[PDB]
């Protein structure tokens, strides 16, 4: 009936936001991840030439 | 002449609507020549983006209709003297006009498959709209040569007033 | 000098403005077909030649046979002029999706 | 939200051909209903009754809606402002019923008025003709 | 027919839903692009404050 296939589509309208959604979600932490993994590479970097520069010392 | 591009949604698989359509439908009356078009897997959009398209495939269409036409009579302004068997002397390719149609499939070197339909579309207007550019310029230009042979006609013309 | 040349460059022109055209009307046959039957995509287009004095009788068949693939509670039989809005229509509605060549 | 929504009022006889209409500009992608109107209603601009109907159009997209709004329009179809959740049709099912009643109200204090005003002017107006 | 309405609707919704399928996994090829931008923005800022005090 038209009534109850419409409703599955506004069923369908909130499973897109649900889809939208997990997309900002998954682009947020990836985001976040970036941001970390490229602070803990360079703490790397800032240990490996403070001890090169100690080295040199 | 004329001929028909339809759609045949396969019904499931291909055979049960192309050769509905085409072998028993022949068989039924032979009312029409039928062949196999083979529409590309252009990548689809959204719906909002293919409900523009709708329109804007119109009017694609209708311009790109003036532009061949736009050729073809400049082919047969500047051949007019040979312009016999007139799509002989325009064919695009091929053989013959019907030879290169019933064997048309997309071209993936002036246009590749894998971008959007609005990229393909977009070059193809470059493509057409480059073309008829070059006709004004050209064909123009072939006609005011003819112009300046006719005006020496002209010269050539009349009595010694005119000569 | 330039009868030649231009004649050439004519037949070169239209090589490329054809191609382009039959290309475009692949992709408006592609399109509305795709928005009418929807997702996924099931077309395997069909070129047809009508043979002499065949328009009437293969329209109604085809048109008939057509019924039963899309749905027909609406549209087809009649409707009013459609100026109002983005586009006017430019082509009857058929249950088949239909688009021409004049080769 | 993202589906277009929008419901509305057209005469009767009109519906199937609105409906062929819709579904020829927007094939295979729009949706709408039907119901009827209890007694014939006052048309505004003509300004006689006839039968009316409620209807209702769903849409995906506005390169969609700038089709069927304007259709609608060309049909001369009417659809005034609505709802975009239950407690928004709450909201202007109130709203409306509220400032129908005070348009009554003061429809009919305003032609009572009208009455009352012309034979006050009236109980002496022949004699402000002769003078 | 009712049957039709339906399938039309399960069609549009398909199509809302590839959409959907479409902006999210757009979104996310993107968010892979602003990890590659983001990783060499600040291991660039960071690495050339390191190597200016060193």
């Amino acid at each position: 009936s038209q009534s109850q296939g419409i409703q599955q589509l506004l069923q369908a309208e909130k499973r897109a936001a649900e889809k939208v959604a997990d997309a900002r979600k998954r682009k947020a932490r990836r985001l976040k991840q970036a941001k970390e993994e490229a602070q803990m590479e360079v703490e790397q970097y800032r240990r490996e030439r403070e001890q090169e520069f100690q080295s040199k010392q | 002449t004329e001929f028909w591009l339809i759609s045949a949604p396969g019904e499931k698989t291909c055979q049960q609507t192309w050769e509905k359509l085409h072998a028993a439908t022949t068989k039924n009356n032979n009312l029409a020549v039928s062949s196999k078009f083979n529409i590309p897997d252009l990548k689809v959009g959204t719906l909002d983006v293919l409900v523009g398209l709708s329109d804007e495939l119109a009017k694609l269409d209708a311009f790109v209709e003036g532009v061949v036409k736009k050729v073809a009579q400049y082919m047969a302004d500047v051949l007019e003297d040979s312009k016999d068997k007139v799509q002989e002397n325009l064919l695009a390719s091929g053989v013959d006009l019907v030879t290169y149609i019933t064997r048309f499939q997309w071209d993936m070197a002036k246009y590749p498959i894998k971008q959007s339909l609005k990229n393909i579309s977009e070059i193809i207007a470059k493509g057409v709209t480059q073309i008829d550019n070059d006709l004004k310029s050209r064909a123009s230009a072939y006609n005011n040569l003819k112009g300046n042979l006719q005006n020496l006609e002209r010269k050539n013309a009349g009595s010694l007033l005119t000569r | 000098k330039q009868f030649g040349p231009l004649v050439r460059w004519l037949k070169v022109n239209f090589s490329e403005a054809f191609i382009a055209w039959i290309h475009i009307k692949a992709l408006r046959v592609f399109v509305e077909s795709v928005l009418r039957y929807g997702l996924p995509v099931n077309f395997q287009a069909m070129l047809l030649q009508p043979n002499k004095k065949s328009v009437k009788k293969l329209r109604e068949v085809l048109h008939e046979l057509y019924k039963h693939l899309d749905s027909s509670a609406a549209a087809i039989i009649d409707a009013p002029m459609d100026i109002p809005g983005l586009n006017l229509s430019q082509q009857e509605y058929y249950p088949y999706v239909y688009y021409k060549i004049d080769c | 939200l993202r589906l277009g929504f929008v419901a509305g009022v057209i005469n009767r006889e009109r519906i199937p051909t609105f409906e062929r209409m819709l579904w020829r500009v927007c094939r295979g992608n729009v949706f709408l209903r039907q119901a009827e109107i209890e007694n014939p209603l006052e048309d505004p601009v003509t300004g006689d009754y006839v039968h009316k109907s409620v209807f209702i159009i769903f849409f995906q997209g506005d390169q969609l809606k700038n089709r069927v709004k304007k259709i609608c329009e060309g049909f001369r179809a009417s659809l005034y402002p609505c709802p975009e959740t239950p407690q928004e049709r709450k909201e202007m099912a109130s709203g409306v019923n509220t400032r129908i009643d005070d348009l009554q109200m003061v429809l009919n204090q305003t032609e009572d008025h009208r009455q009352r005003v012309l034979q006050a002017a009236a109980k002496n107006i022949r004699v402000w003709f002769i003078k | 027919s009712d049957a039709d309405v339906q399938k039309q609707i399960k069609h549009m919704m398909a199509f809302i839903e590839q959409e959907a399928n479409e902006k999210a996994e757009e979104i996310d090829a993107k968010a892979e692009e602003e990890f590659n931008i983001e990783k060499g923005r600040l291991v660039q800022t960071q690495r050339l404050k390191i190597m200016e005090y060193y």
